[PDB]
């Protein structure tokens, strides 16, 4: 929750970080996406790649990203503290992100937050003592008609009730992986009482095309 | 030539293309209130104190960054220009600490002076203020980041003039903090000039700290001898004793900077 | 046949943590050479 | 046409909106995408920009600027620097979840829109700035872009027209301010997503200092359909200067929260009662509706009875159309708590660059948090009005406007609820 750093014995500039060689080839592919002379444009994807490899960002992933892109380390520290996905503390293995903005709050995301809390025994911001779950409270995740919903490390679990999210936490404690979708009957975003549109077969190529084209 | 004509409060003035609104008002002798604009740094546009009305335009423009068009009438003393200035001064003083008596910037503060000139005279702020953790950047610059008004003259100085690239903003929103993010010791040869261009008491001189106060000092315009550049300096004395050294502007030598040995 | 009752986007149930980056690495060859500003960085 | 709405499936641009068909290339070609694309590319930039100007397309991002007039700012001879189309796929707006549906379910339509819109402005490549939380959607779009490269549709000699056009995907990292066009440009360049001042406009100095148009997913994805079906077809829908179809997100307190495509100038009551299954508890249970996502001011049930869901009817209704993300609120809602949670969003999603939003959105969060409990006096309502008017029109970008407008809508339509909240606070805590 702090935006200054202090060198702890588990987070210091001599904490061992290095990319795997297949991640060096991934960083080559990332840096080739941007124009020559603008290698600093790959600060966000390579830092996300370092977080995906390591689970979180020590201050050696930031220094390695500054070392392999030839940018100042302060200009990587700015990006790492600005964006709210870069975990500068070690988070749990399943990082649960409950949305509590107004379209999810109106559809009772507080009951889901309370269900996750009394299932895990933690509160907002805490990590479980076995380092499996970190429950934080996030802003709008962009799945608003599927409210209420959480995100667990990559995956959107949508249309949730307390029973649905407790079943998800059960099968995440069981070592399995759940299916990322709406936990009600519907599939992605349609009206739940059947399709109110797009029931007819779509037309295909050549339909309605103007002349001379 | 290709000089275009702009009007500043009706007064006609011929400016070069690419001239900002602030420089157009300067050419008729009106100094627009600024906090993040500095004529030797890059333009930031992020304090919004220079907001001025152009007439027949339903929006104030940031005069430090806005290039003039032909035939603009700049209204530096209009009603909504003054409302913009009072609002921005209100937001700057919303979270600013009540530290003026214990502050070395008191009496020589931009925030005090153009709060007296352009701000309102009382507060509507009824909440708790933020308080920022203090940083440590060496034995020269006393750092009290609660007074920081986030104008980024730090960062533009250390980036473009000192060439160090080690100050920056961490965080986001009202919790945005200026610093090095680590326990780093900002020791340049020009590092004491961030005390000059900080408009507030956030970066003060640690050797000078608490000893004097600007209204009681005598300004003796003198010359550096610590090298062969010959930087023009002000030797401020108080009751027969030298208190600190400040630069003089001299465009051909030291433009308005001095080194840390000099300072 | 025409089907409208199944959800055809079932491929993202198998995406790993490196799916995006491996697709970038696979697309690294299909692209045009990037334009250069003439210098190596704006600090060069 | 005096009555709008009731849009048929032959006129829906976004077929396979619901994921009910194959999103891949063999599905997208069988629904109409990538048809006669070489003939669109070979008719030049000016024909395509004329078909976008004639169609009356406005920007779907929330500003609503005329899209053909916007894209013709790039229709200018090169000066050595490349040109870049940039697709705004951030979509951090509360209520808004439609570009997720376009990218997740119709990705080749977005790729063909990138190709057509980049040919129209002479762009070298396309950088799609997708939301970093949309990881499955990003890999979904990446499989589609690999399918469009391997079919020769983009890349070297795109669609066989002698045009070289790359399409990139840049993932964000969790900041709502990176949906603003200049801050998105700053985030592609590898910095903090902090907006630029204008001038320079992105068509002069944009991403990497090149000429650049930033455009929404939806206004890019409809452009091949506007080219194929014609501009007059797309301009036959909605009112004049409000032309076309639109994805509407109805969420909140409705029975069936949904993404739906619908004609532009549809009534809001018809949209809710036709595609969403009504307000929970009937239309008489309606309290307020935020019409277009969080940046637009709310309008109460008396305004929502006859309002039309395009730009002009909502601007005259002292609100905005925005992203057209309909948040529906019933009479069982603490509306001051909802607007306070929305202002809490706007201070946790604000890049902190300039003074009015950085200081005043936090100070509005503090005043709204006291208004929820009632720990206030009725002079502070007008005080909060003047604070919101000091933020509006004074910031660098429009997150200050978008954080001032909900406060203004709440005060303007619900001053009595604030007053009775505070006076019952006074008569039970003193
Ligand atoms: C705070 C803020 C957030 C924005 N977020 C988005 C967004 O998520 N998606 C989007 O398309 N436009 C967003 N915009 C609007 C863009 O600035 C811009 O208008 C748009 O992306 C491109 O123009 P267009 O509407 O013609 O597509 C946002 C604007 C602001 C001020
Ligand atoms: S910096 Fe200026 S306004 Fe702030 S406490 Fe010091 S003298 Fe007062
Ligand atoms: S410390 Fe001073 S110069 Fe630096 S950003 Fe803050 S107010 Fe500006
Ligand atoms: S309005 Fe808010 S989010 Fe935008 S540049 Fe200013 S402080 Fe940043
Ligand atoms: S409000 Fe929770 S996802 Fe948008
Ligand atoms: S002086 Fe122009 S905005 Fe700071
Ligand atoms: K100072």
């Amino acid at each position: 929750a702090l935006f200054v750093h202090r060198d702890t014995p588990k987070n210091n500039p001599e904490t061992p970080f290095d990319f795997t060689p297949e991640n060096y080839k991934r960083i080559e592919a990332i840096v080739k996406n941007y124009p020559e002379g603008h290698k600093a444009a790959a600060v966000l994807p390579v830092l996300d790649l370092a977080q995906r490899q390591n689970g979180w960002l020590p201050i050696s992933a930031m220094n390695k990203v500054a070392e392999i892109l030839q940018v100042p380390p302060m200009r990587v520290y700015e990006v790492a503290t600005f964006y709210t996905m870069y975990n500068r503390k070690p988070v749990g293995k399943y990082h649960i992100q409950v949305c509590t903005t107004t379209p999810c709050m109106l559809r009772n995301s507080d009951s889901i937050l309370e269900a996750i809390q009394k299932k895990l025994g933690i509160k907002v911001g805490e990590t479980t003592p076995d380092k499996l779950f970190t429950l934080i409270e996030v802003e709008c995740l962009g799945a608003c008609v599927n409210a209420p919903m959480v995100q667990i490390n990559d995956n959107y679990y949508e249309d949730l009730t307390p029973k649905d999210i407790e079943e998800i936490i059960d099968e995440l404690k069981a070592g399995k992986i759940p299916k990322p979708g709406p936990r009600s009957g519907r599939f992605s975003c349609e009206p739940a009482g059947g399709l109110t549109s797009l029931t007819e077969p779509p037309k295909g190529p050549g339909f309605g095309v103007q002349a001379g084209l | 030539s290709n000089l275009i004509e702009v009007f500043v409060d009706g007064q006609s003035v011929m400016v070069e293309p690419g001239t900002t609104v602030l420089q157009a008002c300067e050419k008729v002798g009106m100094q627009i209130p600024r906090f993040c604009y500095h004529e030797r740094l890059s333009v930031a546009g992020n304090c919004r104190m220079c907001l001025v009305e152009i007439e027949k335009a339903p929006k104030v423009v940031a005069a430090c960054a806005m290039p003039v068009m032909k035939g603009w009438n700049i209204l530096t003393n209009s009603e909504k220009t003054k409302k913009a200035r009072e609002g921005v001064m209100e937001f700057l003083l919303a979270n600013h600490p009540l530290d003026c008596p214990i502050c070395d910037q008191g009496g020589e503060c931009d925030l005090q002076d153009q709060s007296m000139m352009f701000g309102s005279d009382r507060s509507r702020f009824l909440e708790g203020k933020r308080a920022v953790e203090d940083k440590n950047i060496g034995p020269l610059v006393k750092t009290i980041m609660t007074r920081c008004i986030q104008c980024t003259r730090c960062i533009r100085f250390a980036s473009e003039i000192a060439g160090v690239d080690d100050l920056g903003t961490t965080g986001r929103g009202n919790d945005m903090q200026v610093g090095t993010y680590i326990e780093k010791m900002f020791m340049s040869e020009l590092s004491g000039n961030i005390i000059d261009i900080c408009p507030v008491g956030a970066l003060t001189s640690k050797p000078y700290a608490f000893t004097a106060r600007p209204w009681e000092t005598r300004k003796t315009e003198s010359i550096d001898v610590m090298d062969a550049v010959g930087s023009n300096i002000v030797v401020s004395t108080r009751t027969g004793e030298v208190m600190r050294i400040l630069p003089r502007m001299h465009e051909d030598i030291n433009e308005e900077w001095i080194s840390d040995k000099t300072r | 046949p025409f089907d409208n009752t199944t959800y055809k986007n079932l491929q993202h149930h198998d995406y790993s943590t490196y799916t995006f980056l491996d697709l970038n690495l696979d697309l690294s060859k299909f692209r045009m050479p990037q334009p250069s500003s003439g210098r190596e960085s704006p600090r060069h | 046409k005096t009555s709008f709405g009731s849009l048929k499936d032959e006129d829906r641009i976004f077929t396979n909106l619901y994921g009910r068909h194959d999103w891949r290339l063999k599905g997208a070609q069988s629904r109409g995408d990538w048809y006669k694309t070489k003939e669109i590319l070979l008719k030049g930039p000016d024909w395509i920009l004329g078909e976008v100007k004639t169609s009356g397309l406005r920007g779907r991002g929330g500003a609503g600027f005329p899209t053909g007039l916007k894209w013709s700012f790039m229709n200018k001879p090169s000066d050595g620097r490349p040109k870049y189309l940039v697709v705004n796929a951030d979509e951090g707006e509360p209520g808004t979840c439609k570009d997720r549906e376009i990218i997740r379910h119709d990705p080749h339509k977005l790729v063909e829109g990138c190709l057509v819109g980049g040919r129209a402005m002479g762009a070298r490549a396309a950088y799609i700035y997708i939301r970093g939380e949309f990881y499955n959607e990003a890999s979904n779009l990446q499989v589609a872009i690999r399918e469009a490269y391997e079919a020769g549709l983009i890349g070297k000699n795109a669609c066989g027209s002698g045009y070289d056009f790359d399409v990139f995907v840049v993932r964000g990292a969790g900041a709502y301010i990176c949906g603003e066009e200049t801050a998105l440009i700053e985030s592609i360049e590898g910095k903090q997503g902090k907006p630029r001042l204008k001038p320079p406009f992105p068509a002069d100095v944009g991403v990497f200092g090149c000429p650049t148009t930033v455009a929404n997913v939806e206004t890019v994805a409809v452009s091949p359909t506007i080219c194929r079906r014609g501009g007059a077809w797309f301009a036959s829908f909605g009112r004049e200067r409000n032309s076309g179809t639109k994805l509407f997100n109805i969420s909140g307190h409705v029975n069936n929260p949904c993404t739906v495509e619908e004609e532009m100038s549809v009534p809001l009551k018809e949209l809710i009662e036709k595609h969403a299954g009504g307000v929970t508890g009937g239309w008489d249970n309606l309290l307020a509706v935020i019409p277009g996502g969080s940046s637009t001011p709310l309008i109460p049930k008396s305004v929502c009875e006859t309002v039309l869901m395009d730009f002009d009817a909502l601007i005259q209704a002292q609100t905005g159309l925005g992203t057209a993300a309909v948040i529906v609120m019933d009479r069982s809602t603490d509306i001051v708590k909802a607007i306070a949670r929305l202002i809490e969003f706007y201070k946790h999603e604000s890049c902190g660059q300039c003074t009015p939003c950085r200081e005043g959105v936090d100070w509005m969060n503090k005043v709204m948090a006291r208004f929820v409990r009632g720990d206030a006096r009725p002079a502070e309502i007008d005080s909060l009005w003047e604070i919101s008017k000091q933020i509006e029109g004074h910031t660098i970008c429009a997150l200050g406007d978008g954080a001032a407008w909900p406060v203004q809508g709440l005060i303007r339509h619900f001053r009595p609820e604030l007053e009775e909240r505070m006076q019952r606070f006074a008569q039970q805590h003193q």
